[PDB]
């Protein structure tokens, strides 16, 4: 038995979120839905197809009849963008794939860059880490790149894709690991941080 | 308050039997169902199976031949058994609370209420490694204009995952982990920044609590609030 989901449904901000989960004769079961925001367990939303817990707003809704349950959200806000999973059982649990919601209408944000040099720590215990801490973009897509003085570098360089922080905004970090030779040898470093079509460059040097 | 603790995340060589227990406080065994479910990194949920502390368990088809599932009602414990781990078996494993109504004929587990945090099983022959922690001394130049930003660098660990808590959770506002990089060495790095008004710099001290249970260590990184 299976149930189907949608891969992602999207909302304007304030509006109202309807998702959709089927499956053979569905309505002959009884549906639960959960929500499950980044980095965190999923929570019961609605039980037995249109029961809330009480933690649970009113404006989230249930329905289950025929083929088809659906889970509505009114007034969807951006902090109600979530996994949501539909579930049943069927002679045994049956999960749907789960629907990303996004909302969608968000202003756009240039990135924040925070560049911080090799502590002097881990210059004594013969290492060089450059740390470029990227925050409160949007949409949430950035490349990076790394600059030696006036040169690219290549090697060294990991950077993270992008997760949603709690303001509803994104985050993203990028390393550069340099032999402390190779951090001492350059009159300075730069990440550099380009977001729709655009750049924001730090720049930091070796110092005392 | 009835509160739900898997046993903590780490490591599990392939092939071995992977077991786990969750702890129930703030109520007995007795009046619920117990099931695992589990989620693959970048996947959706898997139910494992569920148990009655009266009744026998039942398992997924797709696991029947490898899982178990216990309770011991004198530990409020229930146990998870997984044999023969792959790659495929690395996920978070909740514990998870079903209710237990009657309905259509039967008691039956009526929703899945009340979830864990999870833990990561990460199945892999490598050894643990445990991070090492450098402060990230704030800049005398702002870029915002009167906020500074320090934190600490959590480097080189495994497996996942590391949790970071600010002067023992006292610390919140201002606080941004961020989620960790995954090196070609295979081994993790992430970052921890506090960011803090100018004019309310030094005025406190500084300490990251930075937690890798997979080899049951932690760290508390004193950062001095000193620009350079």
């Amino acid at each position: 038995y299976e149930l189907t989901q949608p891969l992602s449904v999207s909302v304007s901000p304030g509006q109202t979120a309807i998702f959709t989960c089927s499956g053979d004769n569905l309505g002959d079961k009884y549906v639960c839905w959960f929500q499950q925001r980044p980095g965190q367990s999923p929570m019961l939303l609605i039980y037995q197809d249109n029961k809330r817990p009480s933690g649970i707003p009113e404006r989230f809704s249930g329905s289950n009849s025929g083929n088809t349950a659906t889970l509505t959200i009114s007034g969807t806000q951006s902090t109600d963008e979530a996994d949501y999973y539909c579930q049943t059982w069927d002679s045994t649990v049956v999960f749907g794939g789960g629907t990303k919601l996004t909302v969608l209408g968000q202003p756009k944000a240039a990135p924040s860059v925070t560049l911080f040099p090799p502590s002097s720590e881990e210059l004594q215990a013969n290492k060089a880490t450059l740390v470029c801490l990227i925050s409160d973009f949007y949409p949430g897509a950035v490349t990076v790149a790394w600059k030696a003085d006036s040169s690219p570098v290549k090697a060294g360089v990991e950077t993270t894709t992008p997760s949603k922080q709690s303001n509803n905004k994104y985050a993203a970090s990028s390393y550069l690991s340099l032999t402390p030779e190779q951090w001492k040898s350059h009159r300075s470093y730069s990440c550099q941080v380009t977001h729709e079509g655009s750049t924001v460059e730090k720049t930091v040097a070796p110092t005392e | 308050q009835v509160q739900l603790q898997e046993s903590g995340p780490g490591l599990v060589k392939p092939s071995d039997t992977l077991s786990l227990t969750c702890t129930v406080s703030g109520g007995s065994l007795s009046s619920f169902y117990w099931s695992w479910i589990r989620q693959p990194p970048g996947k959706g949920l898997e139910w494992i199976g569920y148990i009655y502390y009266s009744g026998s368990p039942n398992y997924s088809p797709s696991l029947e031949s490898r899982v178990t599932m216990s309770v011991d009602t004198t530990r409020n414990q229930i146990s998870l058994k997984l044999d023969s781990v792959t790659a495929a078996d690395t996920a978070v494993y909740y514990c998870v609370r079903a209710s237990r109504s009657y309905y259509w004929g039967s008691y039956r587990p009526t929703a899945f209420d009340s979830w864990g945090q999870g833990t990561l099983v990460t199945v892999s022959s490598a050894s643990t490694k445990g991070p090492s922690v450098f402060p990230l001394a704030p800049s005398s130049k702002s870029t915002s204009g009167g906020t500074a930003a320090l934190g600490c660098l959590v480097k080189d660990y495994f497996p996942e995952p590391v949790t970071v808590s600010w002067n023992s959770g006292a610390l919140t506002s201002g606080v941004h982990t961020f989620p960790a990089v995954l090196q070609s060495s295979g081994l993790y790095s992430l970052s921890s920044v506090v960011t803090v008004p100018s004019s309310s710099l030094g005025t406190q001290t500084y300490i990251c609590n930075v937690n890798h249970k997979p080899s049951n260590t932690k760290v508390d990184k004193k950062v001095e609030p000193k620009s350079c």
